[PDB]
């Protein structure tokens, strides 16, 4: 007992409430309901011009995201892309699945104690908006996190 | 020194007592729902016997030695007579006294020792709390065993795998001298006690929809 | 079975002065045994700068035995042989009583003596003459030991001598 | 030593849970009961993966396991 | 059976003093044995520091058998072997008889003495020749020690020594 | 003296060994990765035999008598059932247990004291230090000659020099009494142990390109 | 097995005085020998220089045995056999109490004696008669010798004397 864990390590909600009212307020989209979460982040602070680039700034963002998942156990993970319609279907399909390959990996390079990472891009065929006047400024074109805490 | 742990133990123990029998007092109808059992009871008051069940069962004797069957079915306990149906109480009550012996010799009167006979209360209600909280788990799963017995017994005879009770009557007119008298002697005696066949030509299964 | 020399509590309830021995129990209250009950008696030493009991005939409960471990006690959360109580129960007046004889003695005699260098010489009389048998008094009485007395609500530890079974 | 520190504050522990539960709906991070899920590695004590520490002990400062293996760094050397 | 020394109440209804021997009869009013009686003796000690009791003869009514069970007593709610008594009955009586003498003596003699340097010739007369006699006698009657009694409606207690059947 | 130099080689044996216990559990994943005993167990959950083999061997009997061999083969260790494969933790994890007793009544008095005791403290942490390398090469070296066996006789029974285990196995009904049943008797005995042929007609042999 | 008189440790817990022997423990803290208890008496020397205990009655877990190895004990740090305590005890009392007397006879005497050559013959009396019993009763009580107490508190090393199994 007395040196069994008081708590599981590294991990304060304190710093979780924190932490998630700060993404909040910079804008990245926390979603939670049950204990199912859920990510937005939009496609325009992440990636350059409709390339599968990233940023050089977007790393301490990145940083921070994993810093917050580092404190769920957690089993399996799915990232999604979702971007405009540019040229064809394949084309920004392609993209998709490369961007969301390229944040996969970073994370599974990342700490973040997992089982399974699912990884996906699907274009612009989930609009969620009648707008979709610009390109990637549009609030569609971004990705999403998804994942269930366990126990 | 580990005065103050029994104390505390025995404190723990019947606090705990009196709040799970308070929570079994105040949860009384729905309890009774769950574990009826004049339900179950057979139609000559008879209990039904108790019935286990294992699946997909490995044993090793040694090396180049072992033994492996699907299914096995065991008999706990046999049926028989009974005059009422069982209930809750002897399965999940348990007693209650409070413990009114604290002798007035080991009475702290520096602060050490105030610090140990209150560190040493403590964590003898704790280990009382959680020695009540393993007896209830235990009787739970006691009570919940003869349950699931007495219906898995109910769908196995459903099943056609064992044979019912058989019951024998006998009726005799009156009888005795002519200081004592009886009128009618009914005589019920248990012939045949259920059990398992071996045949499994006859056994006959089911479907669902 | 009880380890050769080990460490058990117990209570004592009954008081005694170290006057006459007599039966003394006492009762254990933890380790193994519970409920049991010991007597034995004390000795007097020779000088009363300790107090030691001597316990030897214990009973258990449970089972009509009646086992014979003699132990001795040492003071709880002390551990020390004495025995809490006061040991200046009579210097002061034997002391008193030769000091007092002894000065009426000399009061009546130097004071009768230097009359050549009436109340007063009734004074003489009084102390000249009293003094000499209270003085012998008190020299036959004067050797009277200082007695100690054990408290009814004391508890106590009992190292062991011998094993049981 | 706030469990549900910033937050609703204790509600209960739900021992099928193992957990402690915030009066906001959320999971706590702290535990309750030994019956929950720790991320256990480091272990103490000796003979581990035999049969034990055997009960008895020997005039010679040796220890032995119970499935007859001796573990010379339990035992104190010469 | 009964445990060895294990503690009983009675009730004390005759009293004595410590000063003849005499059988005394307490009564058992509570416990497994009802109504129960036992003749025990007394004894004297050195000091008056105590009184203790002597109880072997112990009578069970109902059948007509006599075990000799013998105990001693212990003040109830009280935890010691102090009895309820006075102590200091004859120590003033002897001191001032032998006072009397020596200052009777003195009296005579030393105003006789300072007669160089007739109602003061028969003061004279009587103290220093009734002293002398006062004071052997006083010598002779010192000694007798002070009593104590104990009392005919006070309780006790009853350990006993060895077990019965 | 001689008890600093004891109560220092228990500490540095003792350090050693959580420092290498934390390393060993530090850097996991890749050594069950490596060590796997599941893709090596065979048909029916038979952990495989153990072989050695040596090469070139030599012995002077004594003066006029001279034995050499080119190659020999022994079984080192039998084949035998197995319900679970093995791991690394009972080959090569340390027993830990910090020592904390003060078993110290020879403090020190003056410098000369401190510094020899200090000195002794050194060279007791040395030779800690040397008992746990010592222990942890042990360890390995048997691990790998377990490891080693195993792959050999892999090795071997592809190239067809020993004999490959057989195992007999029977199947009967239902089974039981009326208060016992079991549904599928399955026993399985292994008849033939593995061992090598001293035949020469029966050998095949390997050469890649 | 134990060498013929090689070195142990231990620790005594209860602290004793020199006055009445009995039953004193100490516990092996080290060698093969762990969680061993050693009950055995001390001995009283004429010169109070120094102190040694009697060890023989050990008693070693494990299996319900008594052995009855017999050694000494020395002064860990001290390599010596005496006893850290305090050795003046009763020297001044017994000296100022012899003093005084006399000198109080002294006085008494010598001041009565220069008369020649009210309140001065009061103290003429008190020195002169209460000096002499108190000399002559200091004179019988000053042969008492100093005692020695151990601690509660202290270790000690152990040279064995015979062999064991």
């Amino acid at each position: 007992v007395p040196k069994l864990p008081c708590r599981v390590d590294g991990a304060c909600d304190a710093t979780i409430i924190k932490m998630m009212t700060d993404l909040n307020k910079k804008g990245i989209k926390v979603a939670s309901v049950g204990q199912n979460y859920l990510i937005s982040i939009p496609a325009s602070a992440l990636f350059a011009d409709q390339s599968p680039r990233l940023n050089w700034a977007s790393y301490s963002l990145l940083n921070e995201i994993a810093a917050f998942l580092k404190q769920f156990r957690k089993i399996a993970i799915t990232v999604t892309s979702y971007s405009s319609k540019y040229v064809s279907v394949k084309r920004e399909r392609a993209l998709t699945l490369a961007r969301s390959r390229v944040v996969s990996e970073y994370l599974w390079s990342q700490g973040v104690d997992s089982r399974i990472i699912f990884t996906q891009g699907l274009g612009s065929d989930k609009p969620i908006t009648s707008y979709t006047l610009g390109g990637d400024r549009s609030p569609n074109a971004r990705v999403e996190i998804t994942f269930r805490r366990a126990v | 020194k580990e005065t103050a742990l029994s104390v505390g133990a025995q404190a723990g123990l019947a606090w705990r007592a009196k709040i799970i029998d308070e929570q079994l007092n105040k949860q009384a109808r729905n309890l009774d729902a769950i574990y009826d059992f004049n339900s179950l009871v057979l139609e000559h008051n008879i209990l039904p016997p108790v019935l286990l069940e294992g699946r997909n069962t490995l044993n090793l004797a040694d090396a180049q030695s072992i033994r492996i069957s699907d299914r096995t079915y065991k008999v706990a306990k046999q049926a028989h007579f009974i005059t009422t149906p069982p209930t809750w109480r002897q399965y999940l009550w348990m007693d209650y006294v409070k413990p009114e012996a604290p002798n007035v010799t080991l009475l702290p009167k520096t602060k050490a020792e105030k610090e140990i006979w209150c560190i040493y209360t403590e964590r003898g209600w704790k280990n009382g709390i959680d020695q009540a909280n393993t007896i209830l788990e235990e009787n739970i799963a006691r009570i919940k065993e003869d349950f699931g017995g007495m219906i898995l017994y109910r769908k196995l005879l459903a099943m056609n795998m064992v044979s019912p009770p058989y019951v024998s009557h006998t009726d005799l007119g009156v009888t005795g001298d002519g200081s004592e008298i009886h009128i009618d002697d009914r005589v019920l005696r248990i012939t045949a006690l259920p059990e398992l066949n071996v045949n499994s030509a006859e056994w006959r299964a089911a479907v669902a929809k | 079975i009880i380890k050769t020399g080990d460490i058990m509590f117990a209570v004592l309830d009954t008081s005694v002065n170290s006057d006459e021995p007599g039966p003394i129990l006492a009762t254990i209250v933890t380790g193994k045994l519970k409920g049991s009950k010991l007597i034995g008696s004390f000795n007097l030493p020779s000088n009363a700068d300790k107090m030691v009991i001597t316990f030897n005939t214990m009973s258990i409960p449970g089972a009509e035995k009646t086992i014979s471990i003699s132990a001795y006690a040492i003071d709880p959360n002390t551990a020390r042989t004495a025995l809490a109580s006061r040991t200046n129960h009579h210097y002061l007046m034997r002391y008193g009583s030769l000091f007092a004889s002894s000065f009426l003695q000399g009061f009546g005699n130097a004071f009768q003596s230097a009359n050549t260098t009436s109340t007063l010489e009734n004074a003489v009389i009084g102390l000249a003459t009293v003094g000499k048998a209270w003085s012998q008094q008190a020299q036959q009485l004067f050797n009277t030991p200082t007695t100690v007395e054990v408290y009814s609500g004391t508890g106590l530890g009992i190292l062991f001598t011998q094993d049981v079974t | 030593d706030g469990c549900c520190s910033k937050m609703g504050g204790i509600n209960y522990c739900d021992s099928s849970a193992g957990r402690l539960v915030c009066n906001n709906g959320f999971y706590s991070t702290c535990y309750c009961t030994r019956h929950a899920v720790m991320d256990l590695q480091f272990l103490m004590g000796c003979c581990l993966w035999h049969g034990g520490v055997y009960p008895q002990l020997n005039s010679s400062g040796l220890v032995v396991c119970n499935d007859g293996y001796v573990s010379e760094e339990c035992s104190l050397q010469k």
